[PDB]
């Protein structure tokens, strides 16, 4: 009743999570739709592989035969909640105008957190599935490890053909502030002070900042950090919307206890990609969703699966 | 971080702490009870430290009686400000929008005119913002909302360049609905036009919107801001001291006082026998650590000994000075309460109806100044007719309207002197009819009866 | 889709202590000694903890007596705001079965009227549901019965999206035989249309309504959620301040009051002997146990022995404490409790009638729009007349009508000032008619049979 | 929390509002739950006993919730209710309401009093033929239902306890029971009754009443009155603060008589006696009297010791009758205290407010049993049943009958709204249509 | 909610069992201890008859005929199905061989009470017993009470009905 005031000031984020639906050209999606179980799986029809074949017409011989199969997308549903919180009765215990059902600032910092959350589980998700899938790039040995832009023409030269699908880059602060050193500093002349700060990649794909651990791995010279690039829709989160949270006063001790637990869950899905549950687990940690060996690759060809990741120290 | 589209001006975060002493005293007990920490000080440091002493304070606090005199002052003074319905000059079927529902809620404009003069009296300052969505909305912002105004001379006159106001809304953007999303909106004026953007904090993350420039119907764009801020002194950005500050303090120190008789009925107030020159041999053999009291059981004592029952008297100093301060309360404005004991004779009060009925005059007029601005920025938005006006009842001390008085006034309304409507509005002041103008006029073109 | 049916927005579980404090007044002295712990403090706790203690406690409970003035109020402020009926403008021919049973159970909307009304000056909470099964049906929801609602700003509109209450049923099983189950409403508005679902949990199981738009008689489904949130201040979905909370303290503080005032008079207020200056050896000699005190039979003392037949006095600190509590309850200007002892001035009250009678004004208003609004709400569903009201009895103080004011008032009549309806209203408002306006037209069109 | 209302608890409150209508007898009859024993080692004793029936005898009963429910029935019933509609078609219900001969306005004031009282009854209109009007008590109504299909507030089940005495041969008592089942199904109205012969419950087959013309029936022919509404939720009887004073009232009285029995009278008291004295001159016999005079030893004090008034129990004994008077209950007059004329004009409306209601409350329960009488016997709908709206009625002045007389002239009240205001107030006796008869020859001259 | 939609659905017919229950257990004790008992297992072999129906009856006297409702056991009255069936009295043809209202226009309720089953393997012994009107009286108080409290500290939220 002193500040008698919402204090907004706490640091309830500092990672930039604006990460979703349109504001990364929709690699990222963030459909709010509710599914059962822990699995959501979906099967599509396989390609044939020796669907086209050459004829003899002079003589047929032996007859082959040929069957049509069927494969499996996953959708792993992953389950995550809040500790028990025990509101300090502290001064500020004026009657608040607006209700909040943990009211102060608990989920001021819940509702940045739990996207935060969402963003790291779904990238190092991404970062597993394309590993396990061969759509990796190591650019460590050389130099100091980033290059301007003939590190990203890696990447399209191991997507192929279909580059033209990948249409915007998730990478740490790191790489791109060395990027910035690099254009400074342009050996090969093609950057002009007026042109030096660009965000793109020169082949129109806008690279997009954020701080997620999910991106960094190891410290001082192993220290390594992991730009990915996704095609449209390469990494789906799917909410689904059960919230629970619950206010509870224990009673017995010296004073009393009032504490806060909330609850939610959502489900990830990588496209080309499936969690081998059987490997896993039902509810799988941040951990074993960023292991490898989880994540099947699903699609015939890396060309189907949307995402590379490219790792540069 | 400061200089934020969240920043608060310096005297406004000082008013804050009255504003929530005053909300408190209209709350009623609960809030002055709870937050007693400051109200009331504790009568020692000593055990305050301990957890005896505060549980002591507890139970102090717990006894007390908290008159809530102010918040009765404030819905009287309402009550008298809004009789009958505040009348409306000017097209109503091309207004109609606005009076139904003018923030479409389904909220007439009476009821939030009432809401605005209820924060005008409590702590007296609100604001009233027009914007466009086909329809203009008027919104109410309350004086905790207001943070953040700005004035300049331009070529001389006072210009309100800038001004960010809160706006709150629940979150319903799918997700989890954690915590309701939070709004502000920075209005300013640059070279004689409106610009308005839209700051929206989710997720921790601060949207800010493009400047956008609100034109009118016919165009031209703005050289004022819609949005004015009404408080008891005057319709300025200024901040004026709230009406109900010297009335809240008289309750507070009457809180405190009632505490004090409160614990001294409790211990005190109860008679005790207070045996006196008794010796413990003369009380373990006949009386045995057990008194009967009652009226056919008696009791011996031994020699010079005396009973005598003692309590604590009537009219003492703390329920001297309590009275007291009920009696200043009450010279302060007796909206508050009345005494049927206070005998006052009829045609005395006429002299001092004008200096008592300052607040509410002052209020009303404030108020309706402030709408008829709302109401013709509104009308900018529509394009419809500026000369219309929305004023309050300035005629306090309402009762229902003698014989004589609708004599007069039908004798008033037979000559050239007052109108079909100004005669009628009257009428319906007294309660003494409901029915509106078109529908009387329609009703009486008929022939007679008979 | 959606969450929890039940979820109780933090502030109406804030507010579910006050409203049962509240209620638990009304109720009389059985409910506040049912759960007196929570308001009269125990005298000792350390007597609490043992049996003895708690035998103490509730006999110094049951003795206590329950003034109950709070109760007294609601009723005379009820009467006072429907003295005589509610008026109706508009068709009645056609809204005759919204009249005669509002919600299907022969309940006139008089009486659902005076209910919401009372429920609106006790806790200032309440709301009108307007459904269709047929025909349409307006329900009446108790205060603690709305659990949640939601406030939306779109397209610059304070729109409801959400508003879910519980409403109570019953289940009428096979037998006779007591089952009480509940059916969750949530109304929700999205894309600017009206949903629904009803919990059902008939037969124990899940019968959830789905997706549902009920739709207007021409169509076009609703724009608004057909629910409105009456309360003492206005018609907000945001809680409105009870107007009973004061009184309800008062009244707590003089039942415990009264308690110990019972406690005393029922100890100390026998008279008593007090022998003093005696010995048991004269005890032995002349009383043995048995002291004969009536008039015909005189008893002696010994030397310098002074008996000393005392009693508590009157005009104790006690009845001071309960009397200015009393004279509290009777300032604040509610009605309830008289003295005959007093007198009043007549004309004095009539420029404080308007302050006096605030909250019933207010509350007036504020059930008036909101049965103009569900009555327009269950035309459009039945696709009537729009224009439609439901004007409560805003007049206060009502008296039998004076010779004079009939006089004056058919004198208006017959000018072309007041309409014939008008008239009608007013002389039923005194009690001069009974019959129908259009039945005394009918009979009195004959010429006098003389 | 706490259960909706009062979970239907009633039960202990009506029967204590009952004792106390009854009188100073049903109250002394129930000393223990009311007047707590001073003494528990006593009340186990019998001693104790003796002494709490003497305590409790010496008290007085002062009976002011009795007055308080008459001086509102005599508020609420002035002249006669008011019926609208045809008067010749209903004299056949008015006059025997329930076959008996009993006007419906004796039952209307039953009725009414119950309202006031317990704030409960019920009116059931069964067809036997000739439609019946019943009335039944607050305790008899065991059972009732409210759920709501399509979508409506509905009472689909009530049952209700039906009392009646057998006329056997021998004038032995029988106490035998019916007990009537009404239930709704699809919305349709269904019935059985039972017969108990000393315990022998007879029961009859679910049956269909129907109106004059047909159709059946769409709701169940039964209202319950409340002082609050017509609901079938139980509603506060309108007297349980009223009955606590007087409870406690009582109380304090018995402890009064118990001291003016034993204090009130006063005593000698000479100190400072010694025995030798006594048995000297007084001889264990002290002659009082102005003809003669006692002598006493040297420093001997007599004093006439006698309990005061203005003690603590008689405060609190005129506290509470002011309370009563305070609460504002029309119960008792008081010669001492006088009020001007108007003051009390203002609070008419709020004295006057469970008035208001119960009149209401209890109009439209008749006016509803009108209605389903009216649809059994197939008459006209449009009838009403209002009770006296006025209250506080006195006999009209002779500047009122000016006012009533010019008012008529005008086309502005009714002849029959004029005869009822002359009626109601005592100006008048006869019939508007006999005076009309009787005015419409020459005049006399 | 779900949850509490199938606590509440299976909670009524359960509160009414034990309600029911209980009163039949209690009515045995009470009739027991009153004397009006009658063994028809000792004599002769131990099944329902019509028989037995007259001998319970032999109690209460003349006003024996406010006896009103047999309420029994199943297999009680499949065996009096059995007698029935061979009818070694001349009494039932096929078509009026099932009736449940034997004993002289008393029906015979019917309901799985443990409380009158009464034993066990082959030392069972069925009991069906004979009521007036109210004679047995069970009077609920009017104060049912649900509590959902919630609990942290576990990995999820717990409640508790």
């Amino acid at each position: 009743f002193n500040d008698w005031a919402y204090k907004t000031m706490s640091e309830v984020l500092d990672q930039q999570v604006e990460l979703f639906n349109g504001a990364t050209r929709g690699a990222i999606i963030l459909r709010s739709a509710g599914n059962t179980g822990d699995l959501s799986e979906a099967a599509f029809w396989a390609k044939i592989q020796g669907l086209v074949r050459p004829r003899d017409p002079y003589s047929n011989a032996d007859v082959a035969a040929k069957d049509l199969r069927q494969l499996v997308d996953n959708t792993i549903k992953v389950a995550s909640g809040t500790p028990p919180i025990n509101i300090p009765p502290s001064m500020l215990r004026w009657i608040q105008k607006n209700p909040q059902e943990a009211g102060a600032v608990i989920g001021q910092q819940l509702a940045g957190d739990t996207m935060q959350d969402m963003l790291n589980n779904g990238l190092a998700a991404g970062k597993a599935a394309f590993t396990a899938g061969g759509a990796v790039h190591d650019i460590s040995a050389a130099g100091t490890g980033l290059m301007t832009q003939r590190a990203f023409n890696a990447a399209q030269r191991i997507f192929g053909d279909r580059s033209t699908d990948i249409q915007v880059w998730v990478s740490h602060s790191s790489p791109l502030f060395d990027l910035y050193d690099n254009a400074l500093a342009n050996a090969e002349q093609l950057y002009v002070f007026g042109t030096v700060n660009v965000r793109a990649d020169a082949f129109g794909r806008p690279i997009i900042i954020t701080d997620s651990p999910a991106l960094v791995s190891g410290a001082a010279e192993t220290l390594r950090h992991s730009t990915l690039g996704l095609t449209t829709g390469a990494i789906l989160i799917e909410q689904n919307q059960d919230f629970d949270s619950t206010v509870v006063d224990g009673t017995g001790k010296q004073n009393i206890t009032r504490q806060y637990q909330a609850e939610w869950s959502y489900n990830l899905g990588v496209n080309g990609y499936a969690y081998d549950i059987a490997t896993g687990g039902k509810a799988p940690n941040p951990t074993a969703l960023a292991t490898a060996a989880n994540w099947d690759k699903i699609s015939t060809s890396i060309k189907d699966t949307g995402g590379v990741v490219l790792v540069t120290k | 971080d400061s200089n934020n589209i969240k920043y608060v001006r310096e005297d406004a975060k000082k008013m804050h702490k009255l504003w929530a002493h005053i909300r408190m005293a209209m709350e009623g007990s609960r809030a002055i009870k709870d937050n007693a920490k400051e109200f009331v000080p504790h009568p020692d440091n000593t055990k305050a430290t301990t957890p005896e002493g505060v549980a002591r304070y507890k139970a102090y606090i717990e006894r007390a009686v908290w008159y809530g005199a102010s918040a009765n002052t404030v819905d009287g003074m309402l009550g008298q400000i809004f009789a009958r319905d505040p009348v409306f000059t000017g097209p109503e079927d091309k207004f109609d929008m606005l009076i139904n529902d003018v923030d479409g809620s389904g909220l007439s404009i009476h009821q939030q005119a009432r809401d605005s003069a209820e924060d005008a009296l409590s702590l007296g300052r609100g604001g009233l913002f027009v914007d466009y969505s086909a329809r203009p909305y008027i919104k109410f912002i309350a004086a905790e909302d207001i943070l953040n105004w700005r004035e300049r001379w331009v070529n001389g006159a006072k210009r309100t360049t800038l001004l960010v106001f809160r706006e709150e809304s629940d979150a319903d953007d799918d997700g989890y609905q954690i915590y309701k999303e939070e709004v502000w909106r920075e209005l300013r004026l640059v070279d004689g036009t409106y610009w308005q953007r839209t700051w929206r904090e989710n997720d921790g993350q601060l949207y800010v919107d493009d400047w956008i420039s609100p034109t009118k119907a016919d165009g031209s764009q703005f050289d004022e801001i819609p949005f004015v801020i009404f408080g008891s002194k005057n319709n300025d950005p200024t901040i004026d001291m709230p009406p109900m500050r010297d009335l809240v303090e008289l309750n507070i120190a009457h809180f405190r006082n009632s505490a004090d008789y409160e614990e001294a009925c409790f211990i005190c107030g109860q008679p005790t026998l207070f045996l006196s020159g008794l010796t413990e041999h003369w009380v373990k053999n006949v009386l045995g650590g057990a008194v009967v009291i009652g009226s056919r059981d008696a009791v011996p004592l031994p020699v010079n000994a005396k009973p005598e029952l003692l309590q604590a008297e009537g009219n003492g100093m703390v329920k001297e000075a309590m009275d007291q301060k009920e009696r200043q309360m009450v010279a302060l404005g007796a909206k508050l309460i009345d005494s049927d004991k206070t005998q006052r004779t009829f045609g005395e009060a006429s002299m001092e109806a004008a200096a008592q009925n300052s607040v509410l005059s002052r209020v009303s007029k404030n108020v309706s100044d402030a709408y008829t601005k709302a109401l013709r920025w509104a009308a900018m938005f529509l394009g419809l007719d500026e000369k219309i006006e929305y004023e309050l009842n300035s005629d306090f001390d309402i009762n229902k309207m003698s014989p004589e008085e609708l004599a007069a006034v039908i004798s008033a309304w037979q000559s050239n002197a007052i109108s079909f409507t100004e005669m009628r509005w009257q009428i319906k002041k007294g309660g003494r009819a409901y029915l509106e103008d078109e529908d009387m006029r329609n009703e009486s073109e008929q022939d007679d009866p008979l």
